[PDB]
C-alpha cells in the first residue's frame, strides 16, 4: 500500500542514456502528490491523457526518470526522431505512455545536480570492411548499446568514444559521440511513465 | 647597347607590373581602386560611378591596412593596428564606418586584438574571433552575441584555425563558414591540449632587454597532433536573453576509430551543407552530406549519402581531397577526382550514388573547377597543346559532354597561356588574367555569347619601359627519360649564343606535386642573373612534379629525398651535353623543400655541381610539421616507414660536402621549418671538417620577405654565384 | 729550409708542452701522476714511493673523469659520468674507494647527479651538494646529515653558486668553506626567485625531435639581482637525532639598506672567519671579522673590526676586492689595496685598528699575495725592470720591509720572466713555474735557503722537435702616448725583414684590468698566421688595462667602449708608421669584450682597419650581466649613467660597416654573452643595407671549444684572415 | 582573590621579540596550578629560587609569556650576551626573577602553534654618515625598537629588514635581521616573571 517514489528524491538524476527505472505492482499512489513537489513544465501523453492516467488503475506502473534540460523539449517527444529516441531513451509505442518535464525547486534539497546535463549524439558500428556505418538504434525498454563506453556524464561537449569488438562480437569497431547542455540554475528533470492495463490484475489503483 | 635588368632594378621595384584587381558585388557589377578612390563599374556599358571618395578616412586618425566592404554596400569595415602571425594569420583593430549615416560607429565596437572579421555573404552580420571565441553581430552598432565560451590561448580555437590546419590544411587562418544567405554559422574547433610546443627566441628591438620564447603548439612528424570538432549555429535564433546553441555534427565512424582531420567544409544550398573529414594516414576520406531539420533544428547525415574516397598508390587529392561543386537544388555534385589512369578529371555525383561519372577524359588534368550554371560547367586546365604549364579556361555543356569550348586558348595564344578566372554572381560576365608568356593582360567578358566586352590593364607603360633594356628570353620545353616527358625552363641571357659556353643554376623546388616549369612571365633575381651576369636559370620538374598525372606525382610516395633528388641532377647532366653549358660552373639553388633538395643533391658526391644556397631547408622529416609530412612518408616508425625517414636526412650526407662549396641560410623566427633544420645541418657539417658559409637572419620567418632582409639575401646570394662563378 | 708551424699542427696539438702539476700533502710531500701512477715524492732526498698503481681501478666499470685524495690519504673519491653545465659547473657520479681496505665502498653513496664534492682540509670528512641541498659525511660509509632543506632547482642555491656569482664573484661553482681543521662548514645560500631567467634553443642530437629550452636565472645590467645569505655549521655537533642547526653570520648594516653582494670568504683560524661585502654600487665594501662564541655556539661580529675600503675613481679591487692573509694567531692581516698614487700594495692590518701600513710601495704592482709564515711574506708582483707583463716571486722580511729578495728575478734571466708559485704546507718547500719567453720550466726549491733543489720538467723534447720548424719572434715593447709607456707584443713572421711591408693582425681583448702584452710564451693561432702566413700578429694594452696602477686602470670608467677602444686605433696607427705594416692590410679581431671592441673599431669610420673578425661580442652593455657591467658602467638609469649605455652599443654604429669586411662568429648556446647580442649586430646591419660575413656555432657555449668546433671556427677564420690579405 | 592567567591559554603566543605581558597587583595565585597544565624543563631564578617564588606574597607580579624552542635555552639566560637578550627580551636585574621553558602537552587545545618559532638576530642604526653601525639594544621591560620593521613571524630563516630615518628620528638607517626555528610536535613556550616585594602594599600573595 502507498507507491514507494524515493530513491528519486534522494540523490543525483542520472544522464537520459542512464535513466533510473522504478517499478509498480500492487499499491497505492499519489500522483498529484509527487508533482506538487516539483514545478511542472510540461505534460504530453501517448494514447492516455494526464487526467486519465491520474485516475485509473493498472497492473503494472513503470517510473523513468533522468536529469534533462528544458531547453531540448522538442528532442523528448514520442514523435520524434532526434538523438534521445535514436540512441538514449524510448518509450514502448504498444502501451499508453506519458513523458513529464520538470524543474527541482530549491525547496527541494535532497536531489543533487550533476556537472552539466550530457546525450548521446552518435552511435553507430564500423563493420569489419572498415567502410560500412551502422547506427546503433536503442530499442524500448532498453539502455543504447554504447552506454558502455559513454562516461556517466560526458566530459565536454562533442567527445567521441570508441572501442574495438572482438571477432565474436562481430569485429569491426563501437562508436559514440556526447553532446552537453550548460547545467541550470534549478536542475531539469524528465519523467517517463508507462501502464500496462491488466486482466485481472489491476492492482497499482490510486488512493482516496 | 641598352642597359640590363640589375639587381638593383629587382630588389628597388623599378619595372612594375600593373594589375586590375576587382570585386564582383553582383552578377554584373563590381569594385575597383583607381587613384585611391573605390569605383563600381557596370559590366555591361562600362560606365562607372564613385563609390567611395580616397578622402572620405582623410581625417580617421589611423593607417587603414585593409577594408571589406558589406555585401550590400551599407557599411565598411576598417582594418587599422595590423600586427601579422603566420602566412594567414593576425590580429588588428576594426571600425564600422556607414555608408548612408555616413559617420564612423561608435557603440559597441569590435575589441581591439580581434583575430578574424567577417562580413556574412548577403547583407551585413558580422562574426569576428576574439581570444579564441566566436561573436556575432546583426547589426553592426548593436551588442554581439557570444557563441563560444571555450576559447583558450594556444589550446581551445573556435573559429580559427591553430598553426598546422592553417598551414597545410585550410591555407587560411580562418575556421568559419557562413552559409549563403548568411543564416547559419558554420565552425570548427581545435584542441591542441597535448601538441607539443616548438619554441624559439625573438629579439625585437634593441631596446628588449631578454629576448622572448615564442611557443607554439606545433605537431612534428608522428607527435599527438590537434583534435578537431565542428558546429553549426543559426544566426538568425540568436538572442540577449540565452546562450547560443551550437549544433554539432559529428564526424563519420569510420574516422572516429583513430586519428582524423576535417579537410573540406562546402555549403550545398541553404539547408545542406558538405564535409569532407580525412583520416591521419591519408589515403582515406570520406564527404558527409547534412540536412538541416526544420523541425527539430538538428542536421542530419544520411549515412547512405556518404561518399568514400580513397588512394591505393600515395594519398588522397593534390594536397587534400579536393571542393565539391553542388547543382542548385543540391541533389548532385561536380568533383576533381582521379581517374583509371592516374589523371585528374571532373567526376558528377549524385549525393545517394556511390559511383560518379567522369566528364573529362585524357592525358591532361583539370587543375580547377572555376564556376557552375545549369548549362555549363567553367574550369581551368592544361589541355592545350599537351603543356602541363599552361593554364586555360574552358567550359563543358552539361547536356553534352562532348560540347566542350576553349574560351581562352585563341584570345591571344601567342602572348597569353597561362590563365586564370573571376566570374560575377551568376557567371554572366568573367575577369580573365593572363600571366605569360607575355606581359599580363586583364580582360572583360560576358558568358552569354563568350564576347570580349574590353581590356582592363594591358601594361603597356611596362612594354614601353622594357623596350631601353636587354632582357632575357625563356625557353620552355621538355627532355625524354625511359619514355616520358619531364619539363624545364631556361632563362636565357640576352645575345644568347649556344656556341658559348655558360654557367648554369638549377631553380629548385622539386616538392610533390610542384610545378617550377610554367609559361607564367616573372621579372624576379633569375631575371638580374641573365639579364646582367650572363648565367642560365633553370628549372626542371622530374618525379614528385604535379598536373600530369599520379604516375609521375606518386613516384616519391614514402620516399622524399630520392627519385625528385636525383633527377635534379640528370637534369643537370642533360642541361650540359647541350653543349652551351660550362660543366665547371654549375650551381644549385632551393628554399624551404627546394633548401632540402639543394642540400640532399650537394651531399650526393656526384661531383655534377660545384656551389650551392639552401634557404630554410628541411634537413630531416621528422622535424617537419605531420600533416604535411606523413601524407607523402606516413609514420616515423618501424612498423610503418621510419627507414626512409632516416634514410633520407642531409646530415647523413655531411662528408660529400667536403667536394662543394655551400651557402646555409635560415631566419631565426621561422616557425614553420624550424631553424633546428639548419642547426642540424651546420652541426653535422663541423662535426666532419666540412667549411661552408652560413648566414643567419635574426626575426625573419620562413620568407625573409621583409623589405630590407630581401634586399639582404639576395645581395649576399648574388656575391656568393658570382664567386662561384668567378665573375666581375 | 725547415718546416712552418701550420694550421694543422696548432688544431692536432702536435708540438706539446709539458708540464709538471702536483698536490702538496704536507710540508714536505706531494703527489705526482706519471704514466698513470700517483707517486709521493719526498721534497728534500727526492725520492718517491708508488701511491696508486694505474691498474687499481682496471675493472672499475666506468671511466674516470677525476679523482681527489683525502687530506690523510685514506679514501680516494672517484668522479664519473660528469656532464658538463658553466665555466666551473657540472654534475656527476662519484664513488669512493677505500684506500686500507683496498675496497670499494658500496653503501649510503653519493647519489647520482651529485652538484659538488669536497674532502675537508684536514681527514676525510665530506661535504657535497645535491639537489641544491648541502649534506656532510663525517665517515664515508655511514648515512649522510641534511645541512638543508631549502634547496630547489634554480630558485634557491645551498652551497654552490647561481650563474652570475660563478661567473663574475666566486670564479668557482662551489659555495662551501671548511675552517682550517674542517670543524666548521660556512657556506652561502643564493636566491634567483625574482632574477629574469634568459632563456634559448639546446638543439642535442639529430634524434631530438623537439628542441630543449635552457632557462638561466641571469641578471641583466639593471635586473632584479640574486639574494644572499650566510651560514655557518658546526660538522662536530651533527647527529642522526635533530637537524642540523646552522648559525646564520648577518651582513653589516651599511650593505643591509640596498642591494649588496658576498664577495669574499677567509677563515682566518679555528674559530675566527672574515667575509667581505660589496654594494650593488661596487665603490664601497666591508670586511667583516667573526668569533666563534664556545658558550653559546654563536658567532659574533664586533663592529669595531669592520674594515671598510671604498673608491672614489672607480670600483673596489681589480675585479672584488682583494683576499686577506692573517696571521697565525689571527690578530692582524696582509692585504692588497690601492695606494694615494693608484697602485696595488701589500697594506698590513690589526683587526681592531682602522689605518694600515704600506710594506711595498713604487711604480708597480703586486699581483698576489702567495704565502705567510713567522718570518717572511711571499708574493708575486711585476716589479722587475718595470716590465708590467713580468712576473716574479718576492719574500719580504716581516721585521724589516727593506730586506725583500727576489726569488725568481736571478734563476734564469734570459728563459723565465713570468712566474708562478705552489708552497707546501709551511712554505717549508715550493715549485715554481716559468711559463716564458722561453720554453716552460718548472723546478723545486726550499725556502729555507732558497736553495734550488732540482728541475722537474725542463722540456726539452718540444725545443728539440722545435728546432726543425721555422718558429716566428716575439717583441715586447712599449710606445710612449701623453708621458706614458703602453705595452704592446707582436709576432713576428721567421727571417723578418723589417725593409719589407707585411699585413697586421690586431689581437685584442681590451676589457677592464686586461692584458694582452706579456713574457708567456704561446703556441697558439697567432703562431701559424706568423709562422705560416706571415702576418705580423699585435696586441696593445691601452686605458683600462692592469697592474699599472689605477690612472691606467679606471680611465674608462663609467665609458666603456671609449677609451680602450681609440687606443687600439691608434696602435694600428703608430704600429704602421713604424715602417714594416702594410696599411693596406691591417685586420682586427676579437672574443667577448676583444669581439666587442674589435666591433666598435670596424665602426669607428677610421679607415685605419680592412677587416675584422668578432667573435661572441657584446654589442650593447646592457644585454650583459649585473656585476660585470655595473662595476665600470653603473646603473642603465637617467639618474645615474643611461647615456654612456646608450652611446656605446655596437648597433649604433653600423653604417660605418660599409667600409669594413666584417665576420660574426656566435655559439647557439652561450650563456654568457648571449647569442641575442650579435642577433642585434646582425639586425642593425641588415636594417642598413651592409653586406657581411656571419657563422652561428650550434650548442656551443661561449669557449666554442669543443674538439669540432674548436677547429672549424679557425679553419674559418683562417680563410677569411687569408682571403683579406690577398694571400695564396 | 584568585590571579587570572586567562588569556595566556587562549590563542597563539605571540614571538619573543613580541612578548605579552600580564600584570598582577591584589589577587591570589595559585602557580603550581599554572605549571601543572604544562610540562616543565627548566626553572631558574635570579635572586630567588623555584621554591621561594611559589610561596612568598609580592606588591606586584608580572608574567611575561611567549613561544620559545627549547634547542635555544643557552640563549635565555639571565647570564647572557646572545641576541635574545640583546635585542629581543631583556628582564630586570634590580628585582627577583624567575625564567621557565615549559611544552603544551596535546591535552592542552586552546593554546595555538604558529607557522615556526622567530627572534631577531640583528637590530642596529647606520648612521647619516652611511658608515657607522650602532646596534640598539633592548632595555629592560621593553620591546625592540626593531618591532616595527620585523613581522610578528619572520618568513624565513636570516630575511632582513630596513626603514630609512627622517632627519628628526636621527637620519641614517633602521636595520634588522630574523631569524627561524622549526615548528615542534608540542608547541615549546618561555616564561618571565619578575616579582617586587613592596613596604606595606604585599597583596600579592598565594592562597590556601
Ligand atoms: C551606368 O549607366 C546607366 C545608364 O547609361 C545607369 O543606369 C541608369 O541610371 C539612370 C540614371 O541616369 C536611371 O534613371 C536608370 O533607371 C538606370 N537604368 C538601369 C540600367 O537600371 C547606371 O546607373 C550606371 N551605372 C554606374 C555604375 O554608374
Ligand atoms: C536563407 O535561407 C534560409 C534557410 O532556408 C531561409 O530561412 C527559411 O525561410 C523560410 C521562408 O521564410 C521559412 O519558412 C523557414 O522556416 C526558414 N528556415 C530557417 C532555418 O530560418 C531564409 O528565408 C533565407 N534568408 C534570406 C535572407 O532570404
Ligand atoms: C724516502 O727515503 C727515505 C729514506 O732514504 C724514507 O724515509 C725512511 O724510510 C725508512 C724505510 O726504508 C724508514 O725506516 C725510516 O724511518 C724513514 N726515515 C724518515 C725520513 O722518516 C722515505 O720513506 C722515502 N720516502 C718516499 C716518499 O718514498
Ligand atoms: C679544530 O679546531 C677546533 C676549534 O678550535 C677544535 O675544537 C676545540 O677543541 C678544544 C680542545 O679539545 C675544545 O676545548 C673546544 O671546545 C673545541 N671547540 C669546538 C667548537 O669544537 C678542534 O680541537 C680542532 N680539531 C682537530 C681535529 O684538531
Ligand atoms: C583622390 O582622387 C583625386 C581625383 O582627382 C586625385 O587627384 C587624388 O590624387 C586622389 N588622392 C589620393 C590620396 O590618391
Ligand atoms: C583599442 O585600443 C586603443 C588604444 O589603447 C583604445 O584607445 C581604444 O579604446 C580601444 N578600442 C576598443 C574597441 O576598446
Ligand atoms: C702503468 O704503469 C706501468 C709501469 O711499467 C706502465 O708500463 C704502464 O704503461 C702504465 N699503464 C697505463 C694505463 O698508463
Ligand atoms: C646511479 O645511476 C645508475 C644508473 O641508473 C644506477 O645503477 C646507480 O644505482 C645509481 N647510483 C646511486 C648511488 O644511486
Amino acid at each position: 500500500v502507498e507507491c514507494d517514489f524515493s530513491p528519486l528524491l534522494s540523490g543525483t538524476p542520472p544522464q537520459v542514456y542512464n535513466f533510473k527505472r522504478l517499478v509498480f505492482t500492487n499499491c497505492n499512489y499519489n500522483l498529484t502528490k509527487l508533482l506538487s513537489l516539483f514545478s511542472v513544465n510540461d505534460f504530453t501523453c501517448s494514447q492516455i491523457s494526464p487526467a486519465a492516467i491520474a485516475s485509473n488503475c493498472y497492473s503494472s506502473l513503470i517510473l523513468d526518470y533522468f536529469s534533462y534540460p528544458l531547453s531540448m523539449k522538442s528532442d523528448l517527444s514520442v514523435s520524434s526522431a532526434g538523438p534521445i529516441s535514436q540512441f538514449n531513451y524510448k518509450q514502448s509505442f504498444s502501451n499508453p505512455t506519458c513523458l513529464i518535464l520538470a524543474t527541482v525547486p530549491h525547496n527541494l534539497t535532497t536531489i543533487t545536480k550533476p556537472l552539466k546535463y550530457s546525450y548521446i549524439n552518435k552511435c553507430s558500428r564500423l563493420l569489419s570492411d572498415d567502410r560500412t556505418e551502422v547506427p546503433q538504434l536503442v530499442n524500448a525498454n532498453q539502455y543504447s548499446p554504447c552506454v558502455s563506453i559513454v562516461p556517466s556524464t560526458v566530459w565536454e561537449d562533442g567527445d567521441y568514444y570508441r572501442k574495438q569488438l572482438s571477432p565474436l562480437e562481430g569485429g569491426g569497431w563501437l562508436v559514440a559521440s556526447g553532446s552537453t547542455v550548460a547545467m541550470t540554475e534549478q536542475l531539469q528533470m524528465g519523467f517517463g511513465i508507462t501502464v500496462q492495463y491488466g486482466t485481472d490484475t489491476n492492482s497499482v489503483c490510486p488512493k482516496l | 647597347s641598352r642597359k640590363t635588368y640589375t639587381l638593383t632594378d629587382y630588389l628597388k621595384n623599378t619595372y612594375r607590373l600593373k594589375l586590375y584587381s576587382l570585386r564582383w558585388i553582383s552578377d554584373h557589377e563590381y569594385l575597383y581602386k583607381q587613384e585611391n578612390n573605390i569605383l563600381v563599374f557596370n559590366a555591361e556599358y562600362g560606365n562607372s560611378s564613385v563609390f567611395l571618395e580616397n578622402s572620405t578616412f582623410d581625417e580617421f586618425g589611423h593607417s587603414i591596412n585593409d577594408y571589406s566592404i558589406s555585401p550590400d554596400g551599407q557599411f565598411i569595415l576598417l582594418e587599422y593596428n595590423y600586427v601579422k602571425q603566420w602566412r594567414h594569420s593576425y590580429t588588428a583593430s576594426y571600425d564600422i564606418y556607414d555608408l548612408n549615416k555616413r559617420q564612423l560607429i561608435t557603440e559597441e565596437r569590435i575589441p581591439n586584438n580581434t583575430q578574424w572579421v567577417t562580413w556574412s555573404p548577403v547583407g551585413h552580420k558580422l562574426a569576428y574571433v576574439w581570444n579564441n571565441d566566436i561573436y556575432v553581430k546583426i547589426e553592426p552598432n548593436l551588442p554581439s552575441y557570444r557563441i563560444t565560451w571555450t576559447g583558450k590561448e594556444d589550446i581551445i580555437y573556435n573559429g580559427i584555425t591553430d598553426w598546422v590546419y592553417e598551414e597545410e590544411v585550410f591555407s587560411a587562418y580562418s575556421a568559419l563558414w557562413w552559409s549563403p544567405n548568411g543564416t547559419f554559422l558554420a565552425y570548427a574547433q581545435f584542441n591542441d591540449t597535448e601538441v607539443p610546443l616548438i619554441e624559439y627566441s625573438f629579439y625585437s628591438d634593441e631596446s628588449l632587454q631578454y629576448p622572448k620564447t615564442v611557443r607554439v603548439p606545433y605537431p612534428k612528424a608522428g607527435a599527438v597532433n590537434p583534435t578537431v570538432k565542428f558546429f553549426v549555429v543559426n544566426t538568425d535564433s540568436l538572442s540577449s536573453v540565452t546562450n547560443a546553441t551550437s549544433i554539432q555534427i559529428t564526424a563519420p565512424a569510420s574516422m572516429l576509430i583513430g586519428d582524423h582531420y576535417l579537410c573540406d567544409v562546402t555549403w550545398a544550398t541553404q539547408e545542406r551543407i558538405s564535409l569532407q573529414w580525412l583520416r591521419r594516414i591519408q589515403n582515406y576520406s570520406v564527404m558527409d552530406i547534412c540536412d538541416y531539420d526544420e523541425s527539430s533544428g538538428r542536421w542530419n547525415c544520411l549515412v547512405a549519402r556518404q561518399h568514400i574516397e580513397m588512394s591505393t598508390t600515395g594519398w588522397v587529392g593534390r594536397f587534400r581531397p579536393s571542393e565539391p561543386h553542388f547543382t542548385l537544388d543540391g541533389n548532385s555534385f561536380y568533383k576533381i577526382i582521379s581517374n583509371e589512369e592516374g589523371y585528374r578529371h571532373i567526376c558528377y555525383f549524385q549525393i545517394d550514388k556511390k559511383d560518379c561519372t567522369f566528364i573529362t577524359k585524357g592525358t591532361w588534368e583539370v587543375i580547377g573547377i572555376e564556376a557552375l550554371t545549369s548549362d555549363y560547367l567553367y574550369y581551368i586546365s592544361n589541355e592545350y597543346k599537351g603543356m602541363p604549364g599552361g593554364r586555360n579556361l574552358y567550359k563543358i555543356q552539361l547536356s553534352d559532354y562532348t560540347k566542350v569550348t576553349c574560351l581562352s586558348c585563341e584570345l591571344n595564344p601567342e602572348r597569353c597561356q597561362y590563365y586564370s578566372v573571376s566570374f560575377s554572381k551568376e557567371a554572366k560576365y568573367y575577369q580573365l588574367r593572363c600571366s605569360g608568356p607575355g606581359l599580363p593582360l586583364y580582360t572583360l567578358h560576358s558568358s552569354v555569347n563568350d564576347k570580349g566586352l574590353r581590356v582592363l590593364e594591358d601594361n603597356s607603360a611596362l612594354d614601353k619601359m622594357l623596350q631601353n633594356v636587354q632582357m632575357p628570353s625563356k625557353k620552355l620545353d621538355f627532355i625524354i627519360l625511359n619514355e616520358t616527358k619531364f619539363w624545364y625552363q631556361m632563362i636565357l641571357p640576352p645575345h644568347f649564343d649556344k656556341s658559348k659556353k655558360y654557367p648554369l643554376l638549377l631553380d629548385v623546388y622539386a616538392g610533390p606535386c610542384s610545378q617550377k616549369a610554367d609559361t607564367v612571365f616573372r621579372l624576379n633575381w633569375a631575371t638580374y642573373l641573365a639579364s646582367t651576369e650572363n648565367i642560365i636559370v633553370a628549372s626542371f620538374d622530374g618525379r614528385g612534379s604535379g598536373y600530369q598525372g599520379d604516375k609521375i606525382m606518386h613516384a616519391i610516395n614514402r620516399r622524399l629525398g630520392t627519385f625528385e633528388v636525383e633527377d635534379q641532377i640528370e637534369a643537370a647532366r642533360q642541361f650540359s651535353k647541350m653543349g652551351f653549358v660550362d660543366n665547371k660552373r654549375i650551381a644549385i639553388w632551393g628554399w624551404s623543400y627546394g633548401g632540402y633538395v639543394t642540400s640532399m643533391v650537394l651531399g650526393s658526391g656526384s661531383g655534377v655541381f660545384k656551389c650551392g644556397i639552401a634557404v630554410a631547408p628541411v634537413s630531416r622529416w621528422e622535424y617537419y610539421d605531420s600533416v604535411y609530412t606523413e601524407r607523402y612518408m606516413g609514420l616515423p616508425t618501424p612498423e610503418d616507414n621510419l627507414d626512409h625517414y632516416r634514410n633520407s636526412t642531409v646530415m647523413s650526407r655531411a662528408e660529400n660536402f667536403k667536394q662543394v662549396e655551400y651557402l646555409l641560410i635560415h631566419g631565426t623566427a621561422d616557425d614553420n621549418v624550424h631553424f633546428q633544420q639548419s642547426a642540424q645541418i651546420s652541426k653535422a657539417l663541423v662535426d666532419v671538417g666540412v667549411d661552408f658559409q652560413a648566414m643567419w637572419y635574426t626575426d625573419e620567418d620562413h620568407g625573409i620577405a621583409s623589405s630590407t632582409a630581401h634586399q639582404h639575401i639576395y645581395t649576399h646570394m648574388s656575391h656568393f654565384i658570382k664567386q662561384c662563378f668567378s665573375l666581375p
